[PDB]
């Protein structure tokens, strides 16, 4: 991790980062699925 | 005599989707997974299975 | 005036979706066969494609259709409009995504137009029959007999109370705009045209761009690119995705309403 | 007799609405939807 | 019963609720191209006619 | 590509099987029994019918 | 598919007594009871997909000439299945048939 | 000689009349379909119209 | 996937006689025997 305050890594298994705003967007990017959960309802 | 309309289809390719139960007469919904269109211009989507 | 019914046609698009047997493959016509009615009592068809006819780029000309060739709305005078079943129909009358013809009974129903040396056929199979009023059982309408109350599709493009929607288009999928710069590829963006994109070359890049955005990766075939044109609206056909958010509830009269006459 | 408000009556008793005038029709058994006192061709 | 004549049901011409059962089924598009194919049975109504 | 029928529908009954068809094209029934004999039938629908 | 001087796919070539004459392909008509749409052309041979009937004709256009030639053969419609349908539909069920190739070789 | 098989048709000429369905709605033509007659045994039959060839 | 000395191999287990390079036809979904280095056009 440790990457720049305007990004949130994702899954935790690979350190890969990804900007904060593709939440809940419908599509698969990381090897694990935390993208795609706790958006907003 | 009944005049059956289809609506247009989503194709969110890279996933998968789900409906609820519209008040409708008649209504139908299903999910087909892996289909990969090819539309005018190329394929729909790169997310190939 | 003719304006009064051609406003709400005025705001929409032609578009190029899926035919059958177009020419021998089954490609993508600009013109394509949905939803032909054939229930009247003298043969009398109405048939709805995807081209506009009589609707230039301005003002409205009733011999002279409008059509698509990629994202270019292309206009072309009309020259040989025909619709054949078995025999080659004579058609009545044509406004927006509808076309009326008198057909002589069959299995396909076939449409066609020249612009240059292209032909632009499409075939559906929908079985058309001849429908006779009354009891006698003939083949086609007499000089001289007696009348009868047959229901018929209206001459006279109106609202008639009857409506269809038309919606925003989705996202419309292109690859020649997709090219390499000198070894990275490059979005050409004409227009206002909010292109789309999507890369898998290392990981995910996807997003959205209004012009230039020279992609850092190097092959065009593992890269999808889209188009976001939102001026012009479509009818929600079988045939075409849909958007992705909410999609606007528009109206849209049919022209040739079923009405009630004399054969 | 007279239609109402939304209706152009051309000659006897048979009226058409105004949004069927000066369109290159024939709605009335006389023409007078398409005269030149109304069109102005 | 979906064949002869109560296919289609409405209270009036112009009422809003409606009884359909027409044996709507859907059925998988093939090949990759973007259409919504259905299969049913035909009206009663054109079959009691 | 061939076509494909609509669905029959199916009315039980004790011992008995209906079936009510409604084709759109000349279609072909044949049944078989699973039996020491099969007793089949074969038989081209048209029109809509009813067979038990 | 030959001009009397190599291979072009839009040309054709004939004889007008004992001079062989080459023009270009205008109008190709292959019509059985209605206008059929044909798929190619090599040599001798042409492809079409035509509707049932009871005469084959074929014709092209040399100048304003004509040169029509109608033979008298009963060719049918043949469905795969158990099924009559008349028209091959848009979706259904793929089964093995037997078609005269597209290909040239 | 050719001339002989027209020296009273010089003396007629076409006309219009009335026939079913020129497009949709029962024209006046100058073209106009009259005794269709058909008792050939090959499909061969003779049109007469208002027109003049 | 080797095939023979009269066999062109597309892509994928796909192979199609040399007679069937550069003809005018597309018998592969690579389309790799009619593409622009291929054919040389
Ligand atoms: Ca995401
Ligand atoms: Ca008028
Ligand atoms: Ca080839």
């Amino acid at each position: 991790r440790t990457c720049r305050i305007h990004e949130i890594s994702c899954g935790a298994h690979s350190t890969q980062c990804i900007p904060v705003s593709w939440r809940c967007d419908g599509e698969n990017d990381c090897d694990s699925g935390e993208d795609e959960e706790n958006c907003g309802n | 005599k009944y005049k059956t309309k289809v609506p247009s289809p989503v194709v969110k390719c890279c996933g998968a989707t789900q409906c609820t139960s519209k008040p409708h007469p008649d209504y139908q919904c299903q999910v087909f997974s892996g289909v990969y269109p090819f539309m005018w211009g190329g394929a729909y989507c790169f997310c190939d299975t | 005036d003719l304006d009064t019914h051609f406003t709400q046609y005025k705001l929409a698009r032609p578009y190029i979706a899926d035919c059958p047997n177009c020419g021998h493959s089954r490609c993508d016509s600009p013109i394509a066969i949905e939803e032909v009615r054939g229930d009247a009592h003298a043969g009398v068809i109405r048939i709805q494609t995807s081209a506009m006819f009589g609707l230039k780029t301005d003002g409205v000309d009733l011999a002279y259709m409008s059509f698509m060739n990629g994202k270019t709305q292309k206009s072309i005078k009309i020259d040989n409009l025909h619709v054949r079943t078995s025999a080659p129909c004579s058609l009545v009358s044509h406004h927006g995504y509808y076309i009326l013809a008198q057909c002589p009974p069959g299995d396909t129903v076939t449409v066609g137009f020249h612009d240059g040396p292209n032909r632009h056929t499409c075939t559906v199979a929908h079985k058309v029959e001849f429908r006779p009023v009354g009891r006698e059982k003939y083949r086609h309408p007499p000089e001289h007999g007696v009348e009868l109350p047959c229901n018929r599709y209206t001459h006279k493009r109106a609202d008639q109370g009857h409506y269809v929607e038309m919606h925003q288009p989705g996202l419309v999928a292109d690859h020649s705009l997709l090219s390499i710069h000198s070894a990275k590829v490059k979005i050409t963006v004409p227009s206002g045209a909010q292109v789309k994109y999507y890369c898998k070359c290392p990981d995910v890049r996807k997003g959205i761009t209004s012009s230039d955005h020279t992609t850092t990766c190097t092959d065009v075939k593992q890269c999808r690119a889209y188009l976001i044109d939102n001026k012009k609206w479509v009818y929600n056909s079988g045939r075409l995705p849909r958007g992705e958010g909410d999609t606007f509830k528009g109206k849209l009269h049919v022209p040739f309403v079923p009405v009630k006459a004399k054969c | 007799p007279t239609c109402g408000a939304h209706e152009f009556q051309c000659s006897t008793s048979s009226c058409i609405p105004i949004s069927w005038v000066c369109d290159d029709d024939a709605d009335c058994s006389d023409q007078s939807d398409e005269s030149l006192e109304q069109c102005g061709r | 019963k979906a064949g002869s004549f109560g296919d289609l049901q409405s209270r009036t011409s112009t009422s809003n609720d409606l009884y359909a059962n027409t044996n709507l089924k859907l059925q998988r598009p093939q090949a990759g191209i973007v259409h919504t194919p259905f299969t049913q049975v035909p009206s009663g109504f054109e079959r009691w006619k | 590509i061939a076509t494909l029928a609509p669905e029959p529908l199916v009315e039980h009954k004790h011992r008995t099987l209906i079936l009510h068809l409604h084709p759109d094209h000349p279609t072909l029934l044949t049944t078989r029994s699973l039996g020491s004999d099969a007793n089949p039938t074969r038989q081209w629908i048209e029109r809509p019918t009813t067979v038990n």
